[PDB]
């Protein structure tokens, strides 16, 4: 069964056919659960804001800056804007990034960033899109574009020294919905990386315990640097946040 | 000539301006992660086999950025990266920090190809994994409905990759088997014994 053929004759993706897309996973997600900080968030104009201002230095940092591409049918970013971003600044020396880097130039451009950044990639974290729901909807190709683009990438840059697959399956999200599975914070949480955890660009719908989000259409803040690292002073500085909470 | 077409070869040394020019070209490099080093992959004269076409290029681990590197200092710039999604007969999915459950192909363009079909198909496969390093047979289909017809070249290809229309060139076919009157004046011409050396 040739399911490119088939995509071809019919407009089911081949992801379609996917199946299923010990089991003790549990108990390690409910150590995270417990180690997680609470959850803390800033309204901030990134472009515009001092990014040293977040402190202390993080052990993972999710990037999800909003691509022109993300919106067909609908403040962008451009490779240009994210690339200077001064993400060392804020990266602990041993740490970790993901960057969502969509499906066309910025899965080059998002490399030259982790280089830039003092990363290198060690996994490369692919979103596939399903169409199970609407097999006849077209898709309005880049010029640049070969094929139909049905999937994301988000890509893991390490620094320093130092269950999962890499690939998320979920349906197409409606248009004008620019959202990321929220799978990829389980597969960053099951890391065991340490417990600063910053997501640039979240939004009040990604919140999350145990990060800290920042973007500029949060409607509210609780961000307090000193508050902040009041939860990582001694005896919590080196936690995996997999682990349990100190007596 | 449309029948499958091969030449065991040093792809290193074969001459492959003897070759003429190409729509499509395959590759799928035994990187250095019988390999290439890095250097012998750039020195390939693969800015020869085409004027406007596309190039497809397996890459993994460091080759993902080594392969990149490759696509650019040949005249490519990638446009668009097929993923395999690996799967058991039962449609099933089969780096230290996850397990891999798929492999890339990088699309590169050289020139302004007209006439190719962008976007019948999409940029994921979903295909049963075969013997070890085995691409999915499927590449050829949409490779195909991208370009009928065509001419197409794969380098480091093995006997179950020759297609009508390719010429497959590797070091563990059987021979050499040219059918392509042009092909055949410019080999004979410019290896007269039949051998390939340095
Ligand atoms: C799963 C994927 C989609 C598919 C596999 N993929 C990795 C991959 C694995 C295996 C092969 C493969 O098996 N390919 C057939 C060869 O035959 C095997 C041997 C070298 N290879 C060459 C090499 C060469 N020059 C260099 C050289 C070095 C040393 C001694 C030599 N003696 C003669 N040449 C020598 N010239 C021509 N062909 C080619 C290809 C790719 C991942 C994704």
């Amino acid at each position: 069964n040739d399911y490119c053929q088939h995509f071809v004759d019919t407009g089911h993706r081949p992801q379609n056919f996917i199946r299923d897309v010990r089991e003790l996973i549990r108990l390690k997600d409910e150590l995270i659960a417990k180690s997680n900080t609470p959850p803390m968030y800033l309204q901030a104009d990134i472009e515009a804001f001092d990014i040293r201002e977040l402190t202390p230095k993080f052990d993972v940092i999710l990037l999800e800056p909003p691509l022109e591409e993300y919106y067909r049918e609908t403040k962008c970013w451009t490779w240009d804007d994210i690339m200077k971003l001064e993400i060392d600044e804020i990266a602990a020396p041993r740490s970790f990034i993901f960057l969502w880097c969509g499906s066309g130039e910025g899965l080059d451009l998002g490399r030259v960033c982790l280089r830039k950044w003092g990363y290198r990639r060690c996994e490369d974290i692919c979103w596939i899109k399903t169409n199970k729901n609407n097999p006849g909807k077209t898709k309005t190709l880049d010029p640049k574009a070969v094929f139909q683009r049905t999937k994301e990438h988000c890509l893991m840059g390490i620094k320093g020294t130092v269950v999962d697959i890499d690939l998320i399956i979920t349906e197409e999200p409606e248009i004008g919905n620019i959202e990321k599975p929220v799978e990829i914070f389980h597969i960053i949480e099951h890391f065991c990386l340490g417990r600063r955890r910053l997501h640039l660009f979240g939004r009040d719908s990604t919140i999350r315990p145990g990060w800290l989000t920042v973007g500029p259409t949060l409607t509210n803040s609780n961000y307090n640097a000193e508050t902040y690292a009041s939860y990582f002073s001694a005896p919590n500085s080196y936690l995996t946040g997999c682990t349990e909470e100190i007596e | 000539l449309f029948p499958p077409q091969w030449i065991c070869c040093d792809i290193r040394y074969l001459d492959v301006s003897i070759l003429g020019k190409f729509a499509v070209v395959m590759a799928d490099p035994p990187w250095d992660i019988g390999t290439l080093t890095d250097d012998e992959m750039r020195r390939l004269n693969i800015p020869v086999l085409q004027d406007d076409g596309f190039l497809f290029l397996w890459v993994t681990g460091r080759a993902m950025e080594l392969g990149r590197e490759c696509l650019n200092l040949w005249g490519y710039e990638r446009v668009d990266e097929i993923i395999w999604v690996k799967t058991n007969q039962l449609q099933r999915i089969i780096g230290h920090w996850l397990n891999h459950g798929k492999e890339h192909c990088l699309v590169g363009v050289k020139g302004n190809p007209q006439g190719f079909n962008q976007g019948l198909d999409c940029d994921v496969i979903v295909a049963e994994v075969r013997s070890t390093s085995h691409k999915p047979d499927e590449i050829y289909g949409m490779i195909e409905r991208l370009s009928p017809g065509t001419r197409k070249i794969e380098l480091f290809g093995r006997p179950h990759n020759v297609q009508p229309n390719w010429i497959t060139l590797g070091n563990q076919l059987d021979g050499i088997h040219l059918l392509d009157p042009d092909v055949v004046a410019r080999f004979k011409q410019r290896y007269p014994d039949g051998i390939i050396s340095k």
